[PDB]
Parts: structure tokens; C-alpha cells; sequence
């Protein structure tokens, strides 16, 4: 005898869909997790990536920041070999994410990756010295490359997920903050004390790159 | 860990210390050091078949012997160094051997059920590390292992 | 068993009721287990697309549904449904609509 | 507690300072001194009974406790307040724990038993034997603050397991494995006791062959 | 008969020395790789960490950098939870890797933690904008700590392995660059220009730490 | 390999095929599902001690 079921000459059939598989319940009691940290906010974890993109859509370069153990281990790679030119850039934290190619939140000209509500990304409760507002600076040589670190961390994980996505927005100027002191040099109307805007932020020309930390 | 620690006493101690071929007789029985991985095999071996076969075979001799060199008896009434008195084998001797051997498999079963015998779950996996404080082998063998423990510890060290 | 039938030869392919999308375009991936005994069938014959048996010599024909068209099998190898998951990577895209090694009493029902 | 250091004082001034002298400091040859003892020594020894001790021998027997649980709980605070020391383990309310030492893993007990505990008292803790009228004594009367305050104070020629050697977690184990074996039914009849080799041949010397020979006896004819 | 060698009451003995295992020899030569990098220079590896010190012997912070994958993957932790106020440290690489608390390689002041043989401590071939030996602001809030990274990859591995040991060094400046631009701002000779000590390297007042990056 | 293919067909196949207890002598015979991991210490068994007896 042959066997009940064979054979199906109609219902050509069709393409099979591209497998989504589902997490585990049995296996797993519940969900795996990856980085693992204090995160002191609705939770963002051990893991914060960042891509630093240009005027024209270009990746300038890739940021990521995350916390380990109380403090945050960060680290950029740059996007391309010659994202930044034979100098110094000064990267600073601003508190809008939006890594627009220009934007002015104020009413005021409209600066390229201008998207900060402000100058340097302060904490909640510091608006005065410059505090983690202000990221380390971007060093490229002629083979234009960026790999470096400080320690800031006025702000945490918990901070990082703060009511409005933050970013990392690098311009192309070096580290100073007035190093000219009222001792020796003056201002441009003879008072001998530094600038507010020079002070609060990390102020130059038009901004370079421009990356949301927001897991971008 | 029991009966290995009983096997590392004798079997391993007590070959390796026989003096002109202890060691050498201790690597063929274990294929090599004490824990070698061929002496359970080895001894299943021995215990399920071979020395199972050679006492099969010396009981069939032993009982052909008994059977055909006439069971001896005390000495009674009608009986004389030239006769067996005593029932034949068909009608009584048959019937009452087999009932014998009932009772015998009945008494071996109820104290299979009734008592505990090697509770080996209790006596954890052997390891070398590892032991308690009985440490005995079964009653036969406990004569031998008596024999090791009232020794006076007396050894001689030859040349070398 | 995962065979790639020739883009030419995929029009000889004939299909099993229920099996006829378990194919991931011209993949088609078959039980190695024999259907006759369970011994693996693993003599692919390409340009013949005959899965052959070395146990009892039963040859299933692969294009069509694998069917025995040869030898003391009568039953197809069981189907695996195929897909490719995210990356790419060939994934199964179910379970044998049928037991798949040899058969049994309790078994085609 | 002031109270508790005063009876813990009271209790010790009428009960052994004939032997652990006054200022707990040991009498020369009569009892060591519980200097840095702690309470858990105190609360193990008192509770199974053995320091009210009538006797200089091979080793100090256990016995029923001469003193009552808040007794106990005295005379250990005295002695640790006196040399300061291990403490026996307690649960939220305050009473000494009992079911909080039951190890959660009792195979690892069991490994940690057959390594370090079966040396000398047995595959499942019963009794066991040593150099000169010493002996291991079975561990099914122990409870298990008294299993683990034994563990952690090494009474009488049985190795002191510190935390640090056995963290407490091993020994909650151990503990747990000592009960389970202890309060664990014979599977397959009656163990006898829980030695193996002896008790099986002196059961069947006795029940099988009596029954093999008497029924021998009956089916044949003495002559 | 008993064994031969027994009894030597004599001889009291000394307490063994403390073990010092020699390193497996070819036999067991497996060992755990120290870290790979491309190593431009007499090799470095991927494992380089330092501590930036006080002036009163206590550390401040502790650096890492080391290149991972080509480019420098670097991470820096507060060791103390008050060394940076709150406020924005500038940090810096300055060419000489002596931490001491005051010295002065020229003739001339000798400003505590000053060690550094010039400003920043850029390539050996460049010496203009401020290369990777400039720094930015790292931020440290009430709570005083500091983990932030960025991309300042203008030198490598084989960069930092030069001539003279290299140091982290931390003033109290943030990171500006002129941020008065000469089109409004003025020097205090008048000439819109910036100043030539501020653009070479971030200059502050007194330094707040300073650590060698020799491994430290 | 080949003694092992042997028996899969054999045994196995043979074995289960039988109609009301084939499945029943399969899993008695093996223990279990085919790859049983007594069947060799029984046919070992059976080959040295019970079957030459
Ligand atoms: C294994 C362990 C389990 C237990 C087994 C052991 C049992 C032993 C008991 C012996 C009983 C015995 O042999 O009786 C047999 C006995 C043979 O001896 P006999 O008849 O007295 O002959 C004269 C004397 O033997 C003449 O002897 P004798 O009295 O002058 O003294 C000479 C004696 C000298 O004494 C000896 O030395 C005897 C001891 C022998 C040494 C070792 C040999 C045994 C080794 C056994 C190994 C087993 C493994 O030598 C022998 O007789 C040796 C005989 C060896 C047979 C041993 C059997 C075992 O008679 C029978 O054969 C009766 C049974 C008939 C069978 C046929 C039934 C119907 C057929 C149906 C077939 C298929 C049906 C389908 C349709
Ligand atoms: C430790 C605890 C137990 C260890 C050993 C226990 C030994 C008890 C054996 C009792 C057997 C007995 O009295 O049977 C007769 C008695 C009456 O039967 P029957 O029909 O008059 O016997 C036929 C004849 O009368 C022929 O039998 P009989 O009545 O003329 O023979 C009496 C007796 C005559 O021999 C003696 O007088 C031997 C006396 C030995 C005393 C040593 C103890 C000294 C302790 C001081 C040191 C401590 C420090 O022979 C023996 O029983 C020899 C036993 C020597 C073993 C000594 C172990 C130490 O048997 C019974 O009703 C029950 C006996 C159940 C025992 C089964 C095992 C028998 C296997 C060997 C027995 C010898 C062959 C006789 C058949
Ligand atoms: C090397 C060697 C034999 C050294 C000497 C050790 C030894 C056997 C000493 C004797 C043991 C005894 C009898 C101790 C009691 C104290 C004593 C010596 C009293 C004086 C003896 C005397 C002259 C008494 C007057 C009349 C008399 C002879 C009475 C004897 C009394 C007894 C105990 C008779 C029966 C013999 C007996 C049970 C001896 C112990 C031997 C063994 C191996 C018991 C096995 C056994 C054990 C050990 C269990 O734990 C167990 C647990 C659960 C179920 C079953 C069992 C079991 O069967
Ligand atoms: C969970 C589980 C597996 C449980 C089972 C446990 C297990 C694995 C195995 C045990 C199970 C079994 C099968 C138990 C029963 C064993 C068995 C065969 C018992 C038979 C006894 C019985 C049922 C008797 C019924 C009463 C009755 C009517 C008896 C008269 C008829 C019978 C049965 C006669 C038998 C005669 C008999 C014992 C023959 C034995 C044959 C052999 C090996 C030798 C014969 C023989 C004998 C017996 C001598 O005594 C002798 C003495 C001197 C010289 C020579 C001989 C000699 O050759
Ligand atoms: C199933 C297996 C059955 C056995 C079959 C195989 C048996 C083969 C045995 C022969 C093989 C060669 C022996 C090797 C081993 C050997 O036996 O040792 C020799 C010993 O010759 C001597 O001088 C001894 C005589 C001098 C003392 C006088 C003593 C009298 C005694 C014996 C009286 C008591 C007897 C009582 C009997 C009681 C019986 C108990 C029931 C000397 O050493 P050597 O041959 O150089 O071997 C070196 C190793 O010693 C070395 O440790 C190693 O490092 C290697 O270098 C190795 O090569
Ligand atoms: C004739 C065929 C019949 C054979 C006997 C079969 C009896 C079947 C009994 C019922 C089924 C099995 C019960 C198994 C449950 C069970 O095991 O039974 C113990 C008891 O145990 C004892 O004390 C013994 C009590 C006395 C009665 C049994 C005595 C029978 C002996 C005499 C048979 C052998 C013959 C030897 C002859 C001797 C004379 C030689 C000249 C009871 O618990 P326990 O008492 O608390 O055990 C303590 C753990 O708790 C605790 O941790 C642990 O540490 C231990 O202390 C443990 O004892
Ligand atoms: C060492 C081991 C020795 C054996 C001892 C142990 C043997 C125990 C066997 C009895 C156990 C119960 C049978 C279980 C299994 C069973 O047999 O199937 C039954 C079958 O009844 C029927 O209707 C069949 C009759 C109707 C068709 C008429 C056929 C006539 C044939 C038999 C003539 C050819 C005979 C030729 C002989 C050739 C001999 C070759 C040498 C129906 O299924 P069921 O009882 O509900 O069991 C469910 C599973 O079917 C279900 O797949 C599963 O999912 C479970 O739910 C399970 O519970
Ligand atoms: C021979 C070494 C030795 C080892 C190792 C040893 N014990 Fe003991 N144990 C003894 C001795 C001896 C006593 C009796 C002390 C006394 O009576 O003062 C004892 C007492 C005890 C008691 C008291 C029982 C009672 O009822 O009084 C318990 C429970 C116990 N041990 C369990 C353990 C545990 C748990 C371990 C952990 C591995 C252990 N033993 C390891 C020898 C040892
Ligand atoms: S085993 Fe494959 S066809 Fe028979």
C-alpha cells in the first residue's frame, strides 16, 4: 500500500519569510541582559553608543560611553581617515541630541550642529563652572584618527538620561578657557576678566561633528 | 568508596608490596597505577564470567563426585562402611531437596526485602581523598582484612 | 541532508501537500534517516537528484518530494522546513510535519 | 546583656570553676581555658551536654544538658564576653537558628561531608573510632546549630573549621547533608545501623543461617 | 628492621622563603597574550595604566590608555572621591613624563606640576595646532569623580614610546581655544589676534594633578 | 561505524517495525530511544556470559 499522505501537484507554494525567532521563556527564566550598571535614571545600562555624523550625512566619527562601576569608560574611533584635519578639535557636551546639520534654539543664527539648548550640557543642578557640559578634546595628526580619554564625570548614567537626549558635538578648535589671565591680558572693552560665552562652553568656528549619545 | 578503599588496601597495597614481583604483578592487573581505567572491566569480567565459570565447573565436579563416590554417613543402626541407608532419590530425596531449595530462595528474598544490604548511595563515589571510618570488606574476606590489621607492623629493608 | 537543486532542474520539483513552501527557494532539506530502517541515506546522486541509502540500497527521489523510487523504502524522508533568519544564516522555519526516522506501529495518524 | 553576663556568671561561679577556674582562665590539668572559646564552643558543648563533665578520661561523653536553652544562651554570653570568640548562629527573632543552617545543595554537602566529616564518623554519620577510647559519635541526635557549632569549634580532638575554611554556606551544607542523611529512611529494609560489612554479616550469620540450618534440621533426620 | 632515615632532632630549620615560580618554560610556554597593538615603537602593548598624583603625595586620578584595534582605547577614574572641585580640570600630555610636584625644564618659574617640557606635547613632525597633546575640559561635580573619553588620536602607541617619558597632566581650566573670536574680542595690546602660550597648550593656573603615562 | 550502522538497521528498524510491541521490544532491548547508553554493556553481557552459557 502506499502511505495515506503524497503528493500535491497544485499550491506552488511560496518564498518562506526571514525567520524572527523569539526570546526564550523556558530556557530563560526571564529577559537576558547585557552591560550592567548603577543607572540611576529609567535605565540605560553598561552600553551607550554614538554615531558623530557631518554637515553632508557623512559619519565624522563613532563615540561610546558607558558606565562600569560608578565611573564611565568612554571612547571614540573615528568614522574616516580624514574626518579631522592636522589640528585640534574641542568636543564639548551639549544638552540637545538632535544631531542636526544646523539648528538655533535661541533666536539668533542658526550655527552649524548648533542644536544645544546652550553652551556646555551642565548638570541639573550646576550651571556655573564648566561641568560635564564639557567633553575631552579630538587631536588629528595627519593621519586624522581620534582615540583618547579624561576623566569627567560630574554627570553619571543616571544623568545621561536626563528629560532631553544629549549629544557630543566636536568643533575644530584646541583647549584653552581663557588661558590668557586678567593679569597679564584684557578683553576687548579693557576689562581684564574672561569671557561668558568663551567660559560656559567651549566656543570656535563652525562645528565639525555632531553626535547624539542617545544609544545613536 | 567503600569496597575502592577496601581494593586500594588489598588488591593495590598488598600486590605492590610483594617484594621480587609486586609492582610488576600490580601494573598487569591494573594496566598500569592503582586508578588505571581497565580494573572494573577487568574484574566484571572475572566476576560474571571466568571465576563464575571455574566454580560452575569445580561444583559440577564436586557434585559428580559426591553423586558417584556414595554420600557418606554416620555410623548407625544398619549402617556399615559397604551401604547407604538412607531414602531414594525419586520419591523422598528429590522432593524434600527441591522444598529445601524453595525455603532457601524464600529466606534469601525475604532478607533481600527486609534488610539493607550495600546501601552504595549512602557510600558516596570512590575517590582516592575520600573515606570513612568502617572501611571493611564482606565477612569472608574480613579474616584477611583482621589478619592486616593485628600484624605487627614488621618490615625489613633489604639492600636497597 | 540540505541539497541545492540546479536552478535549471527546480522545474522538475514536485511537492508534498503541506511541504510545498518548506523549500527556501532551491534549497530543499531532507532527513538523512533512512525512511526504511533508519540507516542514513547519505548518497546524494546530483544530475539524478537521488538520495540512495548504502544500508539496503532504497533511492528517494529528491526532486519530487523524497520518495522512495527505489529499494525497500516506502515512505519520503520528512521535509525540514527552511528560511534564512536575521544575517542570513539558514534556519529551520518549523518542525517535521511527520516523524522522521523509520516507521512504526504507531505512526500515519 | 548586663542580666544575661550575670547569670551567664552565676551559672559558671557553682558550675565549673573547680575546673575552668575563675576568670575562666583552665585549671592546670583538670579543663583548658575558655579564653577566646566563644559562645558557639559554649552553646555546642553545654547543650549536648558534655561540660558538666564528671570524669578526666579518653574523651568526654555527650549527656542530657544540665542547663536550659536561656541558661545556655548565659553562660555563652559570659564566656564571650570573658575571651571573646565564635558566635553561634542566630535567626531574625533572636533563638538559636536551627532550620536557617539547612544548606540549600546537598550533594555538595554530601562532597564536603565524605571529604572532611566521613574521615571518622561514617559514610552517613554514624559513630566512628579513634586512637585511645576516642571515638566519633553518631551525629542523629545533633540539631543543626549543634552540627554547625561543632564545625565551627573543634570540640575534642575533631579539627576546628573556621568560616574561613568552611564559609558558612559549607557548612550550612554539611549540615544540611547531616540531617538529610540522618532523618533519611533505610531504602531497600532495616540498615542495620549504617555499617555495611559488619552488621550485614552478623545479620546474616544470625537470621539467615539460623533459618537455613533450623530448616535443615526439620527437613532431616539427626543421626 | 626500621627506616633507615629518621630523627634529626637536630638542625631546628629556617622558615621557608617566600615562592617566587619561575614562568613555564617551552614545555607549558602558553600564556596569557599582555594585549595586542600595533606597536610603532620598541613595544607597548594594549595595557598601559597611570596615576595622576597631588602635590602631597596622594593620588588624584588614574589614567589608562592603550591602544586596542589601532587606535588609543583609554578610560580615567577619580582615585579620590574630592580630588577635582567642582568644576572642569583641563587635561593635557605634556612631553615630559615627570610627575614631580614643581619643576621647571626651562629657565625660568617653576610652576607646580610643571614638569612638562613646553605645552602640549604633540608629534615629533607637528608642533602647530594643538596635537594630540592637547586636552579638554574633564568635569568633576560635588560628587568628585571623573570618567569621560573622546577621540584624541593624533599619536599612537608608537607615538607615546618616544625619547622622553609623556604625563597626563590636569590644571583648572576648562577647554576654550580662543573662544573670543578677533571679528569683537581684543588682546590686551589690542590686537585681535590670540595668545601664543593660550593656543599651544591649555593654560591654567596652578596644576591639579599629574601623572607619567610610563606605565605608572 | 559499520557495526554500529548494523545494528541501527537490524535491531532498531527490525525492532520497531514488529506491529503491537515492536516500539515496546525497541525501548525494552535499548533502555530507551536507539543511542541508548546501555546497549552495549547488555550486549556485552549477553556475548560473554549469557549467550555462550
Ligand atoms: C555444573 C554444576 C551443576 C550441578 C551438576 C552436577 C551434577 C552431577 C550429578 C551426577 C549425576 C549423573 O551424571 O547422572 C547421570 C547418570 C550417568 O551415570 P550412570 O547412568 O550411573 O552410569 C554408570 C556410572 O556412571 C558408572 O560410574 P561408577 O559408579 O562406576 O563410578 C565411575 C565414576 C568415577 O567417579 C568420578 O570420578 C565421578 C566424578 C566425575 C568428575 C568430574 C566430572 C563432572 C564435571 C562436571 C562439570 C559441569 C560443568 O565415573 C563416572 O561415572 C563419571 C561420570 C561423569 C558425569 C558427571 C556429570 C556432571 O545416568 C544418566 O545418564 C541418567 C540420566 C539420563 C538422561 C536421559 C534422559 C532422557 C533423554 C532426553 C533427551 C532429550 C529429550 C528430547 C526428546
Ligand atoms: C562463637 C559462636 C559459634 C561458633 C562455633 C559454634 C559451633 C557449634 C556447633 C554445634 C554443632 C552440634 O553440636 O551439632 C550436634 C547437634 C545435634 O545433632 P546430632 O544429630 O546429634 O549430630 C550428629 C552427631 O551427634 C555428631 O555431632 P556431635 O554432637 O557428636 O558433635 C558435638 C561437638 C563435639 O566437639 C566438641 O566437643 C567441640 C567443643 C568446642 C568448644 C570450644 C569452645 C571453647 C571456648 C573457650 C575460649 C574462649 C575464650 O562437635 C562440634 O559441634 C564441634 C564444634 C567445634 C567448633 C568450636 C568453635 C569455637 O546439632 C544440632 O542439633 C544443631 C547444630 C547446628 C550447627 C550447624 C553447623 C554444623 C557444622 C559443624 C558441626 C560439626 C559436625 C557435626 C554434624
Ligand atoms: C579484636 C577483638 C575481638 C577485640 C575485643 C573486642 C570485643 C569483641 C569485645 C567484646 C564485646 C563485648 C561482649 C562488650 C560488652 C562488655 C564486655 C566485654 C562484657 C563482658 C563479656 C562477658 C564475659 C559477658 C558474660 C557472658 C557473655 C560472653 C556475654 C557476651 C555479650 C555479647 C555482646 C554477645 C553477642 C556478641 C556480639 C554482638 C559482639 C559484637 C560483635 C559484632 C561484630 C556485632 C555486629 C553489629 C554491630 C556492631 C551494629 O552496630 C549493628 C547495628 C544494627 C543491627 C545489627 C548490628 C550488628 O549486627
Ligand atoms: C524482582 C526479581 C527479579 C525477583 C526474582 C529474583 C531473581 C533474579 C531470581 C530468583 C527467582 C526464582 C526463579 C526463584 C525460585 C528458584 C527455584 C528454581 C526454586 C525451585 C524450588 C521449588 C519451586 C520447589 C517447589 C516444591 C516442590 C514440588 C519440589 C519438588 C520438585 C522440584 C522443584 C525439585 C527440584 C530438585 C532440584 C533442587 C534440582 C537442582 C538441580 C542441581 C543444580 C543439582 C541437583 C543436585 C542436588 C539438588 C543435591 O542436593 C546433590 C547432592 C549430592 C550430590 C549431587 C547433588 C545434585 O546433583
Ligand atoms: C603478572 C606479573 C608477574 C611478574 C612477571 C614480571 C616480573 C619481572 C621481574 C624482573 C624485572 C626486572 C626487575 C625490575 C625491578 C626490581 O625488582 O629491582 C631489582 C631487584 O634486584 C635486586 O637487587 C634484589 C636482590 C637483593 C636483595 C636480597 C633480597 C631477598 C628478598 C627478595 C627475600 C624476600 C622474598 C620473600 C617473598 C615473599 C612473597 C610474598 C607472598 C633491581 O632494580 P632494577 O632491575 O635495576 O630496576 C630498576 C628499579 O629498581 C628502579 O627502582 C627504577 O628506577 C628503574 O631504574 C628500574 O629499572
Ligand atoms: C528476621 C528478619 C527481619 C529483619 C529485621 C527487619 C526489620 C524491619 C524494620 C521496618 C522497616 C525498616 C525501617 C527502616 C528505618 C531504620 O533504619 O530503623 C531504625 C532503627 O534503628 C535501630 O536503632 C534499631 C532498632 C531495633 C530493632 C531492629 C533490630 C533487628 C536486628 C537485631 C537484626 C539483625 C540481627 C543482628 C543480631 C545481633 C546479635 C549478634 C550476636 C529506626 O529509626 P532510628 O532508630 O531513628 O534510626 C537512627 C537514625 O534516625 C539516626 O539518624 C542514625 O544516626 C542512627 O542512630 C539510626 O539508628
Ligand atoms: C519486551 C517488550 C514485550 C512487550 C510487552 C509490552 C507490550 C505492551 C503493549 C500494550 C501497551 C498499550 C499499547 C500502546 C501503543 C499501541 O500499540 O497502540 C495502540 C494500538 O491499538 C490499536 O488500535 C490496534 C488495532 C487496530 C488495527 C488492526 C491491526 C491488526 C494488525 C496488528 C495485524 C498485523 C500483525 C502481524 C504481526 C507480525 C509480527 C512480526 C514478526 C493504540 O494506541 P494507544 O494504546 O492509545 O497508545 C498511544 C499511542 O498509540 C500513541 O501513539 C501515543 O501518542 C500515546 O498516546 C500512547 O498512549
Ligand atoms: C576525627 C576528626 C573529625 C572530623 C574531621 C570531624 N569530626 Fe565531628 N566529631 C569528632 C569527634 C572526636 C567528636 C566528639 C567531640 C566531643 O564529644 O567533645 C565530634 C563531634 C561531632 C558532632 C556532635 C554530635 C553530638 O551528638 O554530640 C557532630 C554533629 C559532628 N562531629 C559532625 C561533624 C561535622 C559537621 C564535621 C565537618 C567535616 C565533622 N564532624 C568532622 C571527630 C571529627
Ligand atoms: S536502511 Fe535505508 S533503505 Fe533500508
Amino acid at each position: 500500500c502506499s502511505p495515506p499522505g503524497e503528493t500535491a501537484s497544485s499550491e506552488p507554494g511560496t518564498t518562506p519569510a526571514i525567520w524572527t525567532g523569539s526570546p526564550s521563556p523556558a530556557a530563560p527564566s526571564g529577559e537576558d541582559h547585557g552591560g550592567g550598571h548603577g543607572a540611576g535614571a529609567a535605565g540605560a545600562g553598561e552600553t551607550l553608543t554614538a554615531e558623530l555624523k557631518t554637515a553632508d550625512g557623512t559619519s565624522v566619527a563613532t563615540a561610546d560611553f558607558q558606565f562600569a562601576d560608578g565611573f564611565a569608560t568612554v571612547t571614540i574611533e573615528t568614522t574616516t581617515p580624514g574626518r579631522l584635519t592636522p589640528g585640534f578639535h574641542g568636543v564639548h557636551i551639549h544638552s540637545v541630541g538632535k544631531c542636526e546639520a544646523n539648528s538655533v534654539a535661541p533666536t539668533g543664527g542658526a550655527p552649524g550642529d548648533f542644536n544645544s539648548a546652550g553652551g556646555h550640557f551642565q548638570v541639573s543642578g550646576h550651571s556655573g563652572h564648566p561641568a560635564s557640559g564639557d567633553l575631552s578634546s579630538l587631536q588629528v595628526r595627519a593621519d586624522g584618527s581620534g582615540k583618547l580619554v579624561t576623566t569627567t564625570d560630574a554627570f553619571t548614567a543616571e544623568d545621561l538620561l536626563d528629560g532631553a537626549k544629549t549629544a557630543i558635538i566636536i568643533h575644530e578648535k584646541a583647549d584653552n578657557f581663557a588661558n590668557i589671565p586678567p593679569e597679564r591680558y584684557q578683553q576687548v572693552n579693557g576689562a581684564p576678566g574672561p569671557d561668558q560665552t568663551t567660559m560656559a562652553t567651549g566656543d570656535a568656528g563652525s562645528r565639525v561633528a555632531c553626535g547624539v549619545i542617545s544609544a545613536g | 568508596l567503600l569496597s575502592g578503599t577496601g581494593i586500594r588496601a588489598a588488591l593495590s597495597g598488598i600486590t605492590m608490596g610483594i617484594p621480587v614481583i609486586g609492582t610488576w604483578m600490580h601494573w598487569a592487573l591494573f594496566g598500569g597505577d592503582f586508578p588505571g581505567e581497565i580494573l572494573i572491566p577487568r574484574l566484571y569480567a572475572l566476576h560474571i564470567l571466568l571465576i563464575p565459570g571455574i566454580i560452575l565447573a569445580l561444583i559440577g565436579a564436586h557434585l559428580a563426585l559426591v553423586w558417584f563416590q556414595k554420600h557418606t554417613q554416620f555410623p548407625g543402626p544398619g549402617r556399615t562402611e559397604t551401604n547407604v541407608v538412607g531414602v531414594r532419590v525419586m520419591p523422598v530425596f528429590a522432593v524434600k531437596s527441591g522444598a529445601f531449595f524453595a525455603m532457601i530462595t524464600g529466606v534469601l528474598g525475604l532478607m533481600g526485602g527486609l534488610l539493607t544490604i550495600n546501601p552504595i548511595w549512602n557510600l558516596g563515589p570512590y575517590k582516592p581523598s575520600q573515606v570513612s571510618a568502617g572501611s571493611q570488606p564482606d565477612f569472608y574476606m574480613m579474616w584477611t582484612d583482621g589478619l592486616i590489621r593485628l600484624w605487627p607492623a614488621w618490615e625489613f629493608y633489604p639492600f636497597g | 541532508m540540505l541539497i541545492r537543486i540546479k536552478p535549471a532542474d527546480m522545474h522538475r520539483v514536485i511537492k508534498r501537500k503541506g511541504q510545498e513552501s518548506f523549500n527556501f527557494g532551491e534549497l530543499f532539506a531532507y532527513t538523512k534517516v533512512c525512511s526504511h530502517l533508519g540507516c542514513p541515506s547519505s548518497l546524494y546522486e546530483q544530475q539524478t537528484y537521488r538520495i540512495l541509502c548504502p544500508c539496503h540500497q532504497s533511492q528517494f527521489d529528491a526532486l519530487e518530494f523524497a520518495k522512495p523510487i527505489f529499494g525497500p523504502a516506502a515512505r519520503a524522508l520528512a521535509q525540514l522546513p527552511i528560511t534564512i533568519d536575521e544575517d542570513g544564516y539558514l534556519v529551520a522555519n518549523g518542525d517535521f510535519v511527520e516523524p522522521v526516522g523509520p516507521a512504526f506501529w504507531e505512526r500515519k495518524s | 546583656q548586663s542580666a544575661l553576663l550575670r547569670t551567664g556568671k552565676q551559672l559558671f561561679e557553682t558550675s565549673c570553676v573547680s575546673c575552668h577556674g575563675a576568670n575562666l582562665q583552665g585549671v592546670p590539668d583538670r579543663g583548658p581555658s575558655l579564653i577566646g572559646t566563644g559562645e558557639a564552643a559554649v552553646y555546642f558543648q553545654v547543650s549536648t551536654g558534655r561540660m558538666p563533665a564528671m570524669r578526666g578520661e579518653a574523651q568526654a561523653p555527650s549527656k542530657p544538658p544540665h542547663f536550659d536553652e536561656s541558661q545556655i544562651d548565659a553562660l555563652g554570653a559570659y564566656v564571650q564576653a570573658n575571651g571573646g570568640g565564635p558566635t553561634v548562629p542566630r535567626d531574625d527573632h533572636g533563638a538559636v537558628a536551627q532550620e536557617s543552617l539547612i544548606g540549600g545543595d546537598v550533594a555538595r554537602g554530601g562532597d564536603l561531608f565524605r571529604l572532611n566529616c566521613a574521615s571518622c564518623h561514617n559514610f552517613t554519620g554514624k559513630g566512628g573510632a579513634l586512637s585511645s577510647g576516642k571515638y566519633a559519635p553518631d551525629l542523629g541526635d545533633a540539631n543543626p546549630a549543634q552540627i554547625y557549632t561543632a564545625m565551627l569549634t573543634g570540640p575534642q580532638n575533631m579539627p576546628k573549621f573556621s568560616d574561613r575554611q568552611l564559609t558558612p554556606d559549607e557548612k550550612r551544607d554539611i549540615v544540611a547533608y547531616v540531617r538529610e542523611s540522618a532523618e533519611t529512611p533505610s531504602y531497600g529494609g532495616y540498615g542495620l545501623g549504617g555499617f555495611g560489612p559488619a552488621p550485614e554479616g552478623m545479620a546474616m550469620w544470625i537470621i539467615g543461617m539460623v533459618a537455613a540450618i533450623g530448616v535443615a534440621m526439620w527437613i532431616g533426620s539427626r543421626a
